RNA sequence: UGGGAGAGGGUGGUGGAAUUCCCGGAGUAGCGGUGAAAUGCGCAGAUACCGGGAGGAACGCCGAUGGCGAAGGCAGCCACCUGGUCCACCCGUGACGCUGAGGCGCGAAAGCGUGGGGAGCAAACCGGAUUAGAUACCCGGGUAGUCCACGCCCUAAACGAUGCGCGCUAGGUCUCUGGGUCUCCUGGGGGCCGAAGCUAACGCGUUAAGCGCGCCGCCUGGGGAGUACGGCCGCAAGGC
């Protein structure tokens, strides 16, 4: 079920498209591993970093509850 | 109560009471030394010391040689002392995990 | 023991009623291999819970040993620097077991002086809760649900 | 009296405690391996738990407590035993979060968690 | 001349999680802590829960057998200043090279000076346990310090226990980062397994501990001893 798949062409750079990057949260909300985004090495760190930058602009959580 | 074999050889009352001296070093660990058994004796190269004690947590079974029988039965009180310690704090040994 | 489980033994049931159980607690009655003597005692309680209770030995005796059958009990491991009382479910063999060693020894702790009237007695009374039978798998019927939090220390 | 609200569940390695409040946040009750009578490690225990979240739930109901949210924090033993208690209390039981407070490396923790 | 990756370095800003303390609320009989306890805290209202505030410190997930640096080391995010390095083009210089006694710089932590700062942690220190005893380990406390600026110290299992540069000697596989005709090939880096060969063995093996040249540093039985004396450095501790 990887998530780089179940999404079209997208910018890996671009940290105000909440609706993509999203995704790639758990539902913890923490960045998801290689092994779930199928992500290269070279893409995943353009995307935490990103990630990163959403968070502090309010777009992206830096932490949410676990409901059951 | 505490037992002293001199085996083919005759000892004084004197070396007798200095065995039960050098055997109350091991009371430091305030356990039952129940019916301690030492035994005295003499090789072509010296002198043995055997005692064999059980106490609540165990026996302890050990033997010194030495050219000197005041020297043996010390290395005798050592072993015995390393062993009696070592079955006070063994049970220690895992409280965690 | 080590290799693999122990085989219960089957009894031969007893010639005044057949039954295993009987066979049993005649047992724990024999002291020194006087097996006979074991019976008379026995036998001859029974004609006493007979005339001072009009109602069947058998169906007396079979209940003080359901009264005496303690359901748990705490068996000990040391888990840590602790030796814990766990609690534990016993089964039907260690069961009877227990209540008939307990019957004999409630009954060998009773004032009356010969051994055919004890039995009859402590069989009377656990039938009807009482006694010391009784009061050994209450104890241990207790102590058990006490320690019911380490419950999940169980083997 | 209120008929929603909350229950907290602190589990830690010692105890647990849980705390009803109503849907402010205010308590209402509370009750751990210490009120239900265990005193020692046996407080941290499963079966601790369950009185607890039983007692605490108990005396939530006597003042008109109905549903609650379950909150959990802790990783302790009786933690998973204190839901299902609270669950078969009598309670409704509309969520269960877990909301265990964890830090970005913050603080440098004691030396017995190094 | 085009490009690239990176916790490389310095400065300035700046975000959320958590801990602590304070304020407000609500609530009551315990909390905490261990192998089990006790000290400790708590009806002068603690713990657990909600809201507000204060402050310092470290940046969870991403995270890796990953990356960068000469080493020590370097990790939230943003901008500025700045080093190293790799690739492609085969355009310029024309042996301008290697190593390097001295010298100079940098150098974890602890420590030191002056001034800040101080939430958590914690030498010393108090107390509870454990224990035969327990100047410890475990528990409750706790001051330097840990943090910032500036100046010192200059050590280390500062390790790959492996000095630097060059050339030469099978491959297999995993990986980071480039450039391709992008199946695959070609560089630069990080691991594993191995040809030859080495090696006392263990093991090493195009990241050599193989085969060779250059230069440097070092060893020559254990202890005494990294001690003494001397000299040089240092505020001292102490260093060479
Ligand atoms: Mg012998
Ligand atoms: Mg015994
Ligand atoms: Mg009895
Ligand atoms: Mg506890
Ligand atoms: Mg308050
Ligand atoms: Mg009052
Ligand atoms: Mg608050
Ligand atoms: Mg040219
Ligand atoms: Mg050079
Ligand atoms: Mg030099
Ligand atoms: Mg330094
Ligand atoms: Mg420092
Ligand atoms: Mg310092
Ligand atoms: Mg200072
Ligand atoms: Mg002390
Ligand atoms: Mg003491
Ligand atoms: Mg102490
Ligand atoms: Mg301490
Ligand atoms: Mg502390
Ligand atoms: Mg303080
Ligand atoms: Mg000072
Ligand atoms: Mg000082
Ligand atoms: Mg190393
Ligand atoms: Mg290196
Ligand atoms: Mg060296
Ligand atoms: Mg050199
Ligand atoms: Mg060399
Ligand atoms: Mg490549
Ligand atoms: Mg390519
Ligand atoms: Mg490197
Ligand atoms: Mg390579
Ligand atoms: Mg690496
Ligand atoms: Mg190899
Ligand atoms: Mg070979
Ligand atoms: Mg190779
Ligand atoms: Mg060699
Ligand atoms: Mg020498
Ligand atoms: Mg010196
Ligand atoms: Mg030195
Ligand atoms: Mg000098
Ligand atoms: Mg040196």
């Amino acid at each position: 079920a990887k998530v780089k798949a179940t999404l079209g062409e997208f910018d890996l750079r671009d940290y105000r498209n909440v609706e993509v990057l999203k995704r790639f949260l758990s539902e913890t909300g923490k960045i998801l591993p290689r092994r779930r985004t199928g992500l290269s090495a070279k893409e995943q760190r353009i995307l935490a970093k990103t990630i990163k930058r959403a968070r502090i602009l309010g777009l992206l959580p830096f932490t949410e509850k676990l409901v059951r | 109560t505490m037992n002293i074999t001199s085996k083919q050889m005759e000892i004084t009352p004197a070396i007798r009471q200095h065995v039960a001296d050098r055997l109350a070093k091991l009371e430091k660990w305030q356990t039952h030394l129940i019916n301690p058994h030492i035994i005295l004796s003499k090789e072509p190269q010296g002198f043995v010391a055997d005692a064999t004690i059980n106490t609540p947590n165990g026996v302890l079974v050990a033997s010194g040689k030495h050219e000197d029988m005041y020297t043996a039965i010390n290395e005798l009180i050592n072993k015995l002392e390393r062993q009696l310690n070592k079955l006070q704090h063994k049970g220690e040994a895992r409280r965690a995990a | 023991a080590r290799r693999r489980r122990a085989e219960v033994r089957q009894l031969q049931p007893d010639l005044v009623y057949g039954d295993v159980l009987v066979t049993a607690f005649i047992n724990k009655i024999m002291r020194d291999g006087k097996k006979n003597l074991a019976a008379r005692i026995f036998y001859d309680a029974c004609k006493i819970i007979q005339e001072k209770t009009g109602q069947e030995p058998l169906k007396v005796f079979k209940q003080a040993v359901e009264n005496v059958k303690p359901r748990m009990e705490v068996r000990s491991r040391r888990v840590g620097g602790a030796n814990y009382q766990v609690p534990m479910e016993v089964s039907p063999r260690r069961q009877q077991s227990l209540a008939l060693r307990w019957l004999v020894q409630a009954a060998n702790q009773r004032p009356e002086r010969r051994a055919a009237v004890r039995i009859a007695h402590e069989l009377m009374d656990a039938a009807e809760g009482k006694g010391g039978a009784v009061k050994k798998k209450e104890d241990v019927e207790r102590m058990a649900e006490a320690n019911r939090a380490y419950a999940h220390y169980r083997w | 009296q209120v008929a929603s609200g909350r229950a907290y569940i602190h589990a830690s390695y010692n105890n647990t405690i849980v705390t009803i409040t109503d849907p402010d946040g205010n308590p209402i009750t509370w009750s751990s391996g210490g009120v239900i009578g265990y005193k020692g490690s046996r407080k941290g225990t499963p079966y601790a738990a369950q009185l607890a979240a039983l007692d605490a739930a108990k005396k939530a109901m006597a003042y008109g407590m109905q549903s609650v949210d379950v909150i959990v924090r802790g990783t302790g033993a009786g933690r998973e035993q204190a839901i299902r208690a609270l669950q078969a209390s009598g309670l409704q039981v509309k969520s269960i979060v877990d909301d265990t407070p964890v830090p970005h490396n913050g603080c440098r923790p004691k030396k017995k968690f190094r």
